[PDB]
């Protein structure tokens, strides 16, 4: 019997890379998920080779970044690739999310998969914030201050927990030390969670783009879809090169390159582009505890999507109104991010409040009523009496 | 008698787990020298009228 | 091995899909045909047909939110343009 | 937020090195350093870059040693423990004239002057906005604005108030040639100089980027071809459903 | 591996702080610090212990300050940037008397004076070894042994040559009462002090260890019992064979 | 899961060991057994008999190496004891 399917260390890899009957009608989004995996692995590798030459003290953290910038042979490539690959990783993860939401992969037979995934999502957001603190530029210090102080909204005892997590009464050596150590720790936990993600995926294959049974025919994994991954990963490499060489400082914001100074802050302090959507809803509602709870409530209202989509027909490939509403929702999401980026003045508070309302409304009530209307229309159209 | 023995083990184990977790968690708390409650003085003779001193 | 829970997809041979009879497939092998068939004709024609089919679903939301964004920007500009003493106060509160 | 505190958007100058293949015109750094040392002497810092990188990009060699013989850097203690000072070498950084931080707020009659070594990376519209700020100052402040005595106006800075004593005049530097004594020249040279010092790695970065782009585009096209090739073994298949005899 | 190069093996003294349940005799640390400050003076460093940990262990609250205002520490400058000296506070280390390193090798007439803050935790044996060094000097140098000028003999130092003399004489400390003029007393005080300063955590460590060993012993015995209990369902099963009927 | 290779041990019900018949295992349950049925007799007697039955296997090697080590040590300190010119130089040099 073939040695590929006999040895255990290889019988494992056979069932996941060499023989896994993916569905016939795959498009480029699952290849995009493979792209995301490779982005994660290159991020890990370049992170190791980064921390190989990175200090940790607060007084010698910025100097360490300039040192990795220039005084190491072929090192600026490492730093820019780390940062821009992180940003591209977040964008591709957002697009992975939006794909999953559109095609109805969140239908019941994969709820464990979807929950595990959103756990990777929240973990990855935490990792990004942790590393951005690890830089300790100028506005990263204020971002760390605010996000640590976020937990002070907890009722009764709130000061003790924040002072514990914040290493004292000031941002000092233990603060950045612990932040960097945890940042260097967490992605391996992400790796564990994503091997669980793969485990949970393998139980029931991957969904068709048509939202219909794929058990009829399937084509082998290797020699067919490995190249569908290769083409897209080459596209990723070239676009990342374009952003890392010719146009380095676009995706990020040109403020990190300042020594930390807890005395003066600029009037324009914003998160990096992939945290604007939640920052908008945080600054939208006029309360502290309400905003703190409503961020994690945005994550939870993401969670609640299954057993709410009550369309008997899976996916949004054959529902004009549902797909139109999904597009209004994604444009809602980008509008939310951009308004968060812009300053808050008279014509913006109302804008943001309405934006959050339509956002959460789409999660809660738009999907069920629209879905029911689609289902009843589908029944009534093709019935005589 | 058997359940009493098992419960005694559980009680000791719970006390020990509490102690170990408390040790590990209090490892991350504020250290001693960080608790240096600094005190500063400010000269008010030369401060400008319409200016903010930090 | 330890038996596991019920699964909606088996492996080769016991794949689990409905049994069928009379279906016939074919193939011509990669080496016996030109890799780039249509290349341009299918490119242009199918690209335009697809873009025509789904144009409105991306046109309408983009237009709506662009209209919102333009109105908001223009009102914000008017607010802080020789109007901070006669319009800004009456709407800021 | 009003435009007064937001600052005018930087006009899109057609810069010399703002090109996909263009390199720094370090025929101009050779005088950018000259003007920087001559005019911004005791005001800013540039305290990040080491002299062992100017050689081979701007200067030849012996000049940096001849300059380093002008600064002292507090060598290791002697036998008697009395600290001494020795001339600089090719492993030292430029000394900002203000010792640590305090003389900065003591002498500028204002705030700390930022280290220029990375300044044109940490402002929106980095490449410009420093030429804009250095030459965009007006001779007379706009009518109807009151400013603290002793400060200067700048419409391009957020808030329109900056402590920059406008030392960018003419007939001041006289590099080696007939080219200075026009305020555009020194501003342009210092702008390119700073844009270099933020990353004295542009030339090889652009070369490597060109190599990578070419290689990756070629590999992209090859991969597109091969995908069209081996996928054709299934894309062209057909099905002819022949229903079975209804026997059961 | 001769005896001369290795030194006398350390004896087995009957310590006062040794033993699994014994704390320090830190009614004498209060005078061990006194004698150390008198006699070590400007020779050894002890630059790793902070005056906020000699409070509540050897000194009550205020004496530590009342000597802390007798030093200088060179804190932040004034408005003119001139560095300023201010009296010491309660969270600052003891200053090593020799400024950086060089005055040390200029005054000892020899090698570096080793750091005392962790010396007795960083020598083979060590609890007695420092005592042996301090009291091991013969009153007359050994006969028929070569010795370089300046250095004094030691039958305990590996190699038998120490760069420091023996300033441990009699009637030269006078702590508060009748006790000195016994060089063994000063040696005992200083060794107890240094054994404390190597780890200002002896008492708490011993207490926590006692608590943990009691809890673990009880838990271990309970686990023995439970293993004897639920394993007993198979440590006593009996098998009885039966010859099966021979038919096939 | 894909089929795996032949194995000499399986899961419950398909252990794969030789089929047995006539074996009749009993039990007593742990609650009604008084665990320490033998706690001093069994301890002392079994411990001593087991120590006796496997005594030599550690006495012989340990004694051999202890004798070796003692001889080596005694010769070593005999070397560095008023013998560095007559015994040391005849082997060391
Ligand atoms: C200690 C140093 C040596 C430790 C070696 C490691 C021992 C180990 O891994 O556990 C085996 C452990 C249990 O053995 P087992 O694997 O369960 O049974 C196999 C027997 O060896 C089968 O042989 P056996 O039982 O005939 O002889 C072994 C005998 C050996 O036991 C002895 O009598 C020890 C002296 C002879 C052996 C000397 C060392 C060998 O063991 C016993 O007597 C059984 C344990 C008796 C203690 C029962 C305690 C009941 C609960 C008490 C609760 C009290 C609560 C107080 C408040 C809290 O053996 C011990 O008895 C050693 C631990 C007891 C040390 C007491 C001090
Ligand atoms: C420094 C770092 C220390 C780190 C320690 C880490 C934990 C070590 C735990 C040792 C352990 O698991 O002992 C196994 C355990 C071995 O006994 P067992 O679990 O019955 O296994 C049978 C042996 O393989 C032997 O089979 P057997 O029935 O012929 O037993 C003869 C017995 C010979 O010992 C005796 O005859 C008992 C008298 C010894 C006193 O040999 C030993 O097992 C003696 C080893 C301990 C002394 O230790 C004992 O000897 C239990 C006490 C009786
Ligand atoms: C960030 C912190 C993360 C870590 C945070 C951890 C927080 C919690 C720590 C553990 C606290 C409790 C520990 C002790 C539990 C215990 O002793 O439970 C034993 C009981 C006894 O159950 P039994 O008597 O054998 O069987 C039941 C028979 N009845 C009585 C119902 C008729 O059985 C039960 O109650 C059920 C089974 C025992 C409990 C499961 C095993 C515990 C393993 C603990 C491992 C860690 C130590
Ligand atoms: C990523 C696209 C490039 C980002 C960019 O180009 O810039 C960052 C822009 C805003 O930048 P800005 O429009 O505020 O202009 C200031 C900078 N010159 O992010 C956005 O709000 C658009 C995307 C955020 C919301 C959609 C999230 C999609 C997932
Ligand atoms: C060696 C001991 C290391 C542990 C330690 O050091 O824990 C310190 C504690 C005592 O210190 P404390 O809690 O009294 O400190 C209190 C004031 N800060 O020890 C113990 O109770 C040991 C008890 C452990 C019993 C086994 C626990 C098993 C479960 C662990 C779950 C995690
Ligand atoms: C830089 C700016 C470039 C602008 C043009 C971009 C490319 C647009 C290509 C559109 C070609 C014209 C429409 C299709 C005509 C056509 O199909 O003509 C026939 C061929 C291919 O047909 P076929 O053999 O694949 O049909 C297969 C079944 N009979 O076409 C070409 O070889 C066009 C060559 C010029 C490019
Ligand atoms: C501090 C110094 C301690 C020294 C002693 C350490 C412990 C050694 C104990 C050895 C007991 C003697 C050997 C067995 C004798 C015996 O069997 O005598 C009878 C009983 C146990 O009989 P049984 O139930 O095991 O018979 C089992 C078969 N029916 O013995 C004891 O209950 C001794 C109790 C005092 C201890
Ligand atoms: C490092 C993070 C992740 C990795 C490596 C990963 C990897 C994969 C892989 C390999 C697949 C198979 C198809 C494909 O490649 O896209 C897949 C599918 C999927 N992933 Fe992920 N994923 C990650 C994160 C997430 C997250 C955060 C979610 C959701 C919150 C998610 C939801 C899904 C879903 C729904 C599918 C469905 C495929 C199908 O229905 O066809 N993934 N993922
Ligand atoms: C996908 C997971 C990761 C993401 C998304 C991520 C993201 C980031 C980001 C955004 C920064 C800020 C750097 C910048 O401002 O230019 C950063 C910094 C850093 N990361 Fe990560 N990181 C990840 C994993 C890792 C790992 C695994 C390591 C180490 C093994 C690592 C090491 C570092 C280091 C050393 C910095 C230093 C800051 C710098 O020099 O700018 N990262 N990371
Ligand atoms: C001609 C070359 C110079 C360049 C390129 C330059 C560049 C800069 C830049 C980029 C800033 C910060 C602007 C920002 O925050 O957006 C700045 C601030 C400053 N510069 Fe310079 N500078 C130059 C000459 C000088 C000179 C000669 C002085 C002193 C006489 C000076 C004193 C300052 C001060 C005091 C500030 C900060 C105070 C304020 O914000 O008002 N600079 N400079
Ligand atoms: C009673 C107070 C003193 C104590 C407890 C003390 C303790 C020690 C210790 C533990 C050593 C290291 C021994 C070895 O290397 O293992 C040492 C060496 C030394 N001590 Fe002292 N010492 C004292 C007094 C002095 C004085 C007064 C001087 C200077 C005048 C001095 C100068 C030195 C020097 C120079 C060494 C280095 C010798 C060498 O390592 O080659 N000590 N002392």
């Amino acid at each position: 019997m073939a040695f590929r399917k006999s040895n255990v260390y290889l019988s494992l890899v056979n069932s996941y890379i060499i023989d896994s009957p993916q569905p016939s009608s795959i498009n480029y989004w699952w290849n995009m998920g493979s792209l995301l995996g490779l982005c994660l692995v290159i991020q890990i590798v370049t992170g190791i080779f980064m921390a190989m030459h990175y200090s940790s003290n607060i007084e010698l953290a910025f100097s360490s970044v300039e040192h990795i910038m220039r005084d190491v042979h072929n090192g600026y490539i490492l730093r820019y690739l780390h940062a821009n690959g992180a940003s591209f990783f977040f964008m591709v993860m957002f697009m992975h999310m939006a794909k999953g939401l559109y095609y109805g992969s969140y239908r019941s037979p994969r709820v464990t998969l979807w929950n595990v995934g959103v756990i990777i999502f929240i973990l990855t957001i935490a990792t990004a914030f942790l590393g951005y603190c690890c830089v300790y530029g100028q506005m990263s210090h204020w971002g760390a201050t605010v996000i640590t102080n976020l937990f002070s909204a907890i009722p009764f005892v709130g000061n003790d927990i924040v002072s514990w997590l914040w290493g004292g009464f000031s941002v000092s050596n233990p603060t950045i030390q612990r932040f960097f150590a945890l940042h260097y720790l967490v992605p391996f936990i992400i790796a564990a969670m994503v091997i669980m993600h793969l485990m949970a995926l393998h139980i029931h294959g991957s969904s068709n783009p048509l939202g219909i049974t794929g058990n009829l025919d399937r084509i082998p994994m290797h020699s067919y879809f490995i190249f569908k991954d290769l083409v897209t990963v080459f596209l990723f490499m070239l676009i990342l090169a374009l952003f890392v060489f010719y146009s380095p400082n676009t995706l990020g914001h040109p403020d990190n390159y300042i020594p930390g100074n807890p005395l003066v802050t600029p009037a324009s302090i914003v998160p990096e582009w992939y945290l604007l959507p939640f920052y908008a809803i945080l600054r939208s509602i006029p309360d502290k505890l309400l905003g703190v709870i409503t961020m994690f409530a945005a994550i939870l209202v993401l969670l609640v999507l299954p057993f709410t989509d009550r369309s008997v027909v899976r996916g949004n490939t054959f529902k004009v109104l549902s797909k139109f509403f999904f597009f209004i929702f994604v444009f809602n999401f980008v509008l939310l991010g951009q308004i968060g980026a812009c300053h808050v003045e008279v014509p913006y508070v109302l804008m943001g409040q309405i934006a959050t309302f339509i956002y959460f409304a789409y999660f809660l009530i738009i999907v069920p009523v629209i879905s029911t209307i689609e289902n009843v229309l589908f029944y009534i159209g093709r019935v005589n009496k | 008698y058997a359940y009493f023995m098992v419960g005694a083990m559980g009680l000791l184990s719970s006390a020990g787990a509490k102690s170990t977790v408390e040790t590990f968690i209090s490892s991350m708390t504020a250290t001693a020298d960080v608790l240096a409650m600094a005190k500063v003085e400010v000269n008010l003779a030369a401060i400008p009228l319409g200016k903010n001193v930090v | 091995g330890p038996p596991s829970g019920k699964t909606y997809m088996g492996w080769w041979g016991h794949m689990g899909g409905p049994k069928q009879k009379g279906i016939t497939s074919y193939a011509v092998s990669p080496y016996a045909q030109k890799p780039l068939q249509g290349i341009f004709h299918n490119a242009v024609f199918n690209s335009f047909r697809r873009f025509k089919s789904q144009f409105l679903y991306v046109l309408i939301p983009a237009g709506i939110y662009w209209y919102w964004w333009k109105n908001g920007n223009e009102y914000n500009e008017f607010l802080y343009s020789k109007a901070g003493r006669e319009e800004l106060e009456r709407v800021n509160v | 937020m009003t435009a007064a505190e937001h600052g005018l958007h930087a006009p899109a100058y057609a810069w010399s090195h703002n090109g996909p293949f263009e390199t720094f015109d370090h025929a101009s750094i050779r005088r950018g350093y000259q003007v920087y040392r001559e005019v911004c002497a005791a005001c800013h810092s540039l305290d990040r870059v080491a002299w062992r990188t100017l050689v081979g990009v701007s200067h030849t060699n012996e000049e940096v040693r001849n300059m380093a013989e002008e600064f002292e850097y507090d060598d290791e203690p002697d036998e008697q423990g009395n600290p001494k000072k020795r001339p600089g070498k090719l492993s030292d950084y430029i000394p900002g004239p203000y010792p640590n931080e305090q003389a900065a707020r003591a002498a500028n009659q204002g705030a700390l002057p930022p280290d220029l070594s990375l300044i044109v990376k940490a402002r929106h519209g980095g490449c410009d906005y420093i030429f804009s700020l250095l030459t965009g100052y007006p001779d007379e402040p706009p009518a109807g604005v009151a400013l603290p005595p002793g400060s200067n106006y700048n419409p391009y800075f957020p808030g329109g108030s900056i402590a920059m004593a406008r030392v960018l005049f003419d007939d001041m530097v006289e590099y080696e040639d007939g080219t200075p004594a026009t305020t555009s020249q020194m501003a342009k040279d210092v702008t390119t100089f700073l844009n270099w010092c933020a990353e004295p790695e542009h030339d090889e970065r652009k070369r490597l980027g060109l190599k990578t782009v070419i290689i990756l585009s070629s590999l992209y096209l090859l991969s597109i071809w091969v995908k069209k090739f081996k996928w054709a073994g299934i894309k062209t298949r057909k099905f002819v459903f022949n229903p079975p005899k209804p026997r059961k």
